[PDB]
């Protein structure tokens, strides 16, 4: 069942990475 | 065959320390401290008044 | 091997010893220690010793009440097995008399005997440190080497001639 | 007749000590007693991610019901960095899958089962403490600067692509951690720098190395490939052009003989072609769980270095 | 409340506390004796397995027999993994073996037929007055002691012999349907895995060690008194330890 | 040379004990091996994770074990002795080492 | 023997007109993973349950 | 305690430890040889399946026959997306592993004792109950399951291959005494050196270190170098040390 | 005869106002009406972590089915910092377990049950707004600088270990938040600074204070102690040496009379000795849940201050 | 059941703390 | 077997040689003169005026 939880945690980490790293010319 | 040489190794290790400030025992202890002029005391008789 | 002051099995006082060797003694053999460990455990009524309310035997439950023999035997036989060094209980003859209202049981307990682990705290030592020589024997030899040889020669001269 | 069953081995060695020569985790395996603490038949769960970037590759491990002696040996050395190696395969061979130092360790033993935890770093100690202090004048060949800085890092050179006859245009100075300075030289020269399983890899972005691996239903593939963007954000474009910008994803049964900087060939029924590797993740559950590896591929548009 | 009621309150604390001491100490005695082994004869006693029942001496090898065993079962299990392939099918990978489980049901009657003294239940049972011997009760306090002390039981069944099994649960039902007897059910599972010669011993570990808690230096930490010496050989010790060891100050 | 008692040891009797101890704020690892023919304890001392022990010696009563070795940067400067609590004639044994077993292995540190 | 000990103020006693069945049970649990080997400490004791029916 | 018990605890540990060496060893060798192939005959036999039953020898193709089989069932499963498809997109389905289960019995009073059955390898002809046949079957059953053999099932209609045992149950109820009821469950296995060089394919082993306890690995573990047996110490000696040197 | 049942109390007082003297949350308990809003018999879930670092100790709380009046009183004062105290124990006494200001508050009432939320900070307002502007010349005694900065922080002095005759080696200037400047002086002088339940604690790393607490099966311990590293990373070592670097973990029934900087004695069957405390976490579920406290211990190697 | 989720969230927080704070001489 | 036995003779010779004055080296030197009751000096400090 931990499989279900790991997926949601992974998605939240993905959203946070996107929030930090976005747009920009570099 | 092997277990016997364990005894030989143990005895050899015992021999080495026989000539050191620590590990000397029995007769060998006298030689170490004999160099400094000290000898064991033998049987003694109680004294009093 | 539990050490403790020795209690006289005959009187209940401390075993000061015979008049020729009066003193104080410690319980050393496991048999003697276990004897008194059971004696005290059975003699002290439950709750009557201060500093430990849980120690003792609850005689008040049975004495003075109409009780079933079988229940009492279970409790008697259970208190014994609280000691960690009891091997087994051999036999148990529980009998009750209704005329005098007395109850009296018999049984024996078997216990082994152990080793002493260390003698440092008790009396003696097991080693045989050597004895220093006497006089000029060390630097010049010993006469015993002559005496033993003379005795060997004499006994050999004795052997060959038939007797 | 047998089945196809998993196998693995885990080894723990002496503390790692950095000196005045390249560090090899291999030579620290043996303990003072000689043979190392090997753990084979105990349920283990691990996750090991790898990448091509400044940060080291880190892997996590969990072991259930360890003997008290082994745990005692780790209660000690808690101030030190024990060397650890991990192996995995299928009942006939085991390929090296990770090697590094024990960054973290903790034990929780609630009632029925103890559960040990680990966090391992691939060269973390060297990458985060190797200081440098260097300078160069106008006209210095860039190929000399690269070699000078790598030797400072004190790691074996897995593979390097020299710059040729490039020369510095302005005076340069470098201080602080050597890894950080090298990672900055990457941006301004289109080169990729990343340490992995103790090996230093310096390559050029966009270009790729033969078919060192082929993926197909015979090669234990798991599901069809799917297109996934290689980054969580999009960059503005003029629409260096040679840079990455595309990729795909694939999954396969566990196979430790793969590295982020390698090259793979994808023989499926829909997708066919050559790709670079960009990311790896190894998962494993001995008694229960997957025993697979996930690869993140990136399309290439440069020369065939 | 009243001063007299304080005595009543004290009785609760003592008797309730004394009860757990008897249970707790007895359990502590177990897990300390390693020269004791428990065996249960589920079946086969009258067919071949009589050879093993003769080897037990009522002192360190003990046998558990039951007046009747209604049924017993044995079931081992295995786990099979499976992964998907691009061919819209599923393949298989290594498999694992999941220990094993054993269960049985039995009954202990208050009117036995076969009273064999070698059975450890019948240690004290009276030959000629069985119903007052409390056989049904006598089995609970012995079965419970085995389970709560985590003994590794060995089962001697007619079909095979099992070892290294740990009890997990049991039941006792005095239903009105039968009476004068107890229905007993038990479950077990396979718990699949100093002195002694220096030759056989290998390098052990103990980890970090603090100051010994049985001697001085802890008293200075615990803020206590050092134990006075017993005088013997005075003026020989004191000169040497005081110079070579000193005092914690 | 004023010295103060600051640490005591105990042994469980296992023939190949090994554990880590802290003395004078420094940490060391110790190994104890039991010899059958000579019925004596062999002690090895070294640094944590060291390839080989720095010092190896045989334990005896009332003998300064560290005497000839206070010239190394990784050896304690204190005093290590074994003396008995019971009768003075008792020699070191296997199970008789400890704060109350009969023999008191102790470490004491000079006052600086 | 002990029922007569109960007074009417402190040691209150309760008796049902009839009790049909009563059951007593205990439970234990163990690690489901192979142990490292003796490591006999991998077991725990639960609380015993008791139930009965009356009228 | 006393030394008498120390001489007793050792017996308790020694005999118990001997049990693993017996059971644990047998499975090890059973997996170390893949030549043997086990087979099971559930029903099928008398409807012409005897054609292949006679092929089974007593050394490689072992066969198992139960005294009676009551029921056997075979089943397969599939799954599909529960959301409306985008439309033909007929790829939204997957195949699961087929299951097979059956119930049987082994009795102390057999009616047919055909020696070809591996249960009856060395069973007495005139006293079947002293042979203890039910115990013979269980010993066989655990070994097959423990070693993870790929069993082959011969059935009424079809033949199934590459099936592994995942669970079985044995019991001796009060009714049907002198016999045991047996249940088994099997599932498919989608399985996918000395070899002909013509069939060889490029392989990999990843990074490798010093192999096995050699003359160099011994130094790492502080083991003393293995002395050389003096079959010849005149030729290699001058060259061995000069060209290969010594680990130091 | 009774059972052993849990009890607790929660109090809410006036808004906290910082002035020109040390702040004591005790005196703000009483409301304008007098007696404060006390909440006793309502299911409550809370989590309170404590530590010895710059950051304040923060605790979380949840209450179900509060009366509308109390919620109204918190709808107001949403711009202000209400003082709150929490108590817990076992049916005969309740020890102070947290005291601070309500940083956050929100209400969600979906259909059946309302659930109020809180976030509390231990001295958050003072630690994050106390500005300073100080300077000193060469030769100034360091013991004077320490006292000057703490008085600026406006908090009671729980315990301080003065520096002796230490003197500044170079001129110093301090500005910004006083807490930040003090936390910097900690690094360069081997001292630990951390505020807790309103008390300022300044101690020295490595050293520890008597056996103020003893842990054993009689003392309501929960499970055996296990060794856990006190930090999530490992530092490079020369192998100040006196610093920490080791620890252990223990759990016990809820007991609020413990603080991070205290000292404990561990009387178990495997582990025995003295340890410092480094971290605390108090958990609680009134109707359902645990009622225990978790301690993170750290080994000590310094003098017995 | 929230007990199971809190554990996974805690482990993820631990991993992030390790990622931020690692190595270094200070 | 002889090779395993031969090491015993070599070990004995080394032990004898290690304890003689001529063959005293390193720590072994410390032990031999330690038997006389004297030990090597350590880090020594300067004295001024």
């Amino acid at each position: 069942l931990r499989n279900m939880v790991r997926a949601v945690v992974d998605e939240n980490n993905q959203f946070n990475f996107n929030m930090l790293i976005q747009g920009g010319p570099n | 065959f092997n277990e016997r040489e364990y005894q030989l190794w143990l005895l050899m290790g015992s021999v080495y320390y026989a000539q050191t400030m620590q590990g000397a025992e029995g007769i060998y202890l006298d030689d170490l401290l004999g160099k400094r002029g000290i000898y064991r005391l033998g049987k003694t008789r109680s004294t009093g008044t | 091997q539990f050490k403790d002051l020795l209690l006289d099995p005959l009187t209940g006082d401390l075993d000061f010893g015979t008049p020729g060797d009066r003193g104080m003694r410690l319980a050393l053999t496991n048999q003697l220690s276990l004897r008194q460990r059971l004696y005290l455990r059975f003699a002290i009524w439950a709750g009557d010793w201060y500093f430990d309310e849980t120690f003792g035997f609850p005689y008040r439950t049975f004495v003075g009440k109409k009780t079933v023999k079988a229940v009492l035997d279970g409790r008697i036989k259970s208190e014994v097995r609280q000691e960690p060094d009891v091997l087994q209980i051999t036999d148990f003859q529980s009998t009750m008399d209704v005329v005098s209202r007395s109850y009296k049981c018999f049984f024996t307990v078997v216990t082994a005997e152990g080793e002493e682990i260390s003698l440092a705290f008790v009396g003696e030592d097991e080693y045989q440190y050597p004895t220093p020589p006497e006089s000029n024997v060390q630097l010049c030899g010993d006469e015993g080497v002559i005496i033993n040889f003379k005795n060997k020669l004499y006994y050999l001269i004795n052997f060959r001639l038939p007797k | 007749m047998r089945a196809m069953e998993r196998t693995y081995t885990l080894v723990i060695g002496r503390p790692v000590v950095i000196g005045e020569k390249p560090v090899n985790i291999e030579k620290f395996a043996n303990t003072s007693k000689g043979d190392a603490y090997e753990i084979k038949d105990l349920h283990i769960e691990f996750n090991v991610k790898k990448d091509n970037s400044k940060e080291p590759n880190k892997g996590y491990v969990t072991v259930y019901n360890l003997s008290d002696e082994v745990v005692n040996y780790l209660s000690v050395n808690q101030r030190e960095s024990l060397a650890v190696m991990l192996h995995a395969g299928y009942n006939g061979d085991e390929k090296l899958i990770f090697s590094g130092t024990v960054e973290y360790v903790e034990d929780d033993f609630p009632e029925e089962t103890r559960t040990t935890k680990f966090i391992l770093g691939d060269g973390t100690l060297n990458l985060t403490t190797a200081t440098t202090a260097r300078s160069y004048r106008k006209g210095t060949p860039v190929n000399s600067v690269l070699n000078d800085l790598i030797a400072d890092l004190k790691l074996p050179k897995g593979r390097v692509i020299d710059f040729g006859n490039q020369t510095l245009q302005t005076s340069m100075a470098f201080t602080g951690n050597a890894s950080q300075n090298l990672a900055n030289l990457a941006k301004n020269t289109g080169s990729t720098f990343s340490v992995q399983d103790g090996a230093v890899y310096w390559t050029k972005e966009g270009s790729r190395f033969n078919v060192m691996f082929e993926i197909s239903e015979e090669g234990g593939m798991v599901g069809t490939p799917t297109p996934k963007q290689p980054s969580s954000s999009k960059k503005l474009i003029k629409a260096h052009d040679i840079k990455e910008d595309v990729g795909m994803t694939v999954s396969t049964l566990l196979n430790g003989a793969i590295l982020p900087e390698s090259t793979v060939y994808l023989n499926t029924r829909y997708h066919k072609g050559f790709y670079k590797v960009a990311e790896l993740t190894h998962r494993g559950g001995y008694e229960t769980g997957d025993w697979i590896t996930e690869l993140g591929l990136v399309e290439t548009r440069g020369e065939l270095i | 409340i009243s001063p007299a009621q304080q005595a009543q309150a004290d009785k609760r604390a003592r008797d309730a506390a004394a009860a757990k001491r008897k249970q707790d100490t007895e359990v502590s005695n177990a897990k300390s004796r390693e020269d004791i082994q428990y065996t249960m004869f589920v079946s086969g006693l009258r067919r071949g397995r009589l050879n093993e029942f003769e080897r037990k001496n009522r002192t360190d090898d003990l046998a558990i027999l039951f007046d009747s065993v209604t049924t017993h079962t044995y079931t081992k299990d295995y786990n099979k993994s499976s992964y998907a392939v691009e061919s819209k099918a599923k393949a298989s990978d290594h498999v694992t073996t999941q220990d094993g489980k054993f269960t049985f049901s039995g009954t202990v009657t208050d009117s036995p037929y076969l009273i064999d003294p070698r059975n450890m239940i019948d240690r004290d049972t009276d030959k000629e007055n069985p119903m007052l011997a409390r056989r049904p009760a006598k089995a609970i306090e012995i079965l419970e002691l085995i389970a709560d002390s985590h003994q590794l039981v060995t089962l001697v069944t007619e079909d095979n012999i099992l070892s290294n099994y740990v009890i997990t649960s049991f039941q006792v039902d005095r239903s009105s349907e039968a009476g004068s007897s107890i229905n007993v059910q038990v479950t077990l599972e396979e718990f699949r895995f100093r002195t002694s010669d220096p030759k056989k011993a290998k390098n052990a570990n103990t980890g970090t060690k603090q100051t010994a808690e049985d001697g001085a230096v802890d008293d200075s930490a615990k803020q206590k008194r050092q134990t006075p010496y017993i005088g013997k050989n005075a003026e020989t010790k004191e000169r040497w330890e005081n110079a070579a060891i000193g005092t914690t100050d | 040379r004023t010295v103060v008692r600051t640490f005591d040891f105990e042994l469980s009797g296992y023939p190949d004990e090994t554990f880590r101890v802290v003395l004078d704020s420094v940490t060391y690892e110790l190994r104890f091996m039991w010899n059958e023919r000579d019925e004596s304890w062999f002690m090895s001392l070294g640094d944590i994770g060291a390839q080989r022990p720095t010092i190896t010696s045989k334990l005896t009563c009332y003998s300064d074990i560290l005497a000839p070795y206070r010239y190394l940067d990784n050896v304690p400067d204190g005093n290590l002795y074994l003396w008995p609590l019971g009768d003075i004639r008792t020699r070191a044994g296997r199970f008789n080492i400890g704060p109350l077993k009969g023999i008191q292995m102790t470490y004491s540190s000079l006052i600086e």
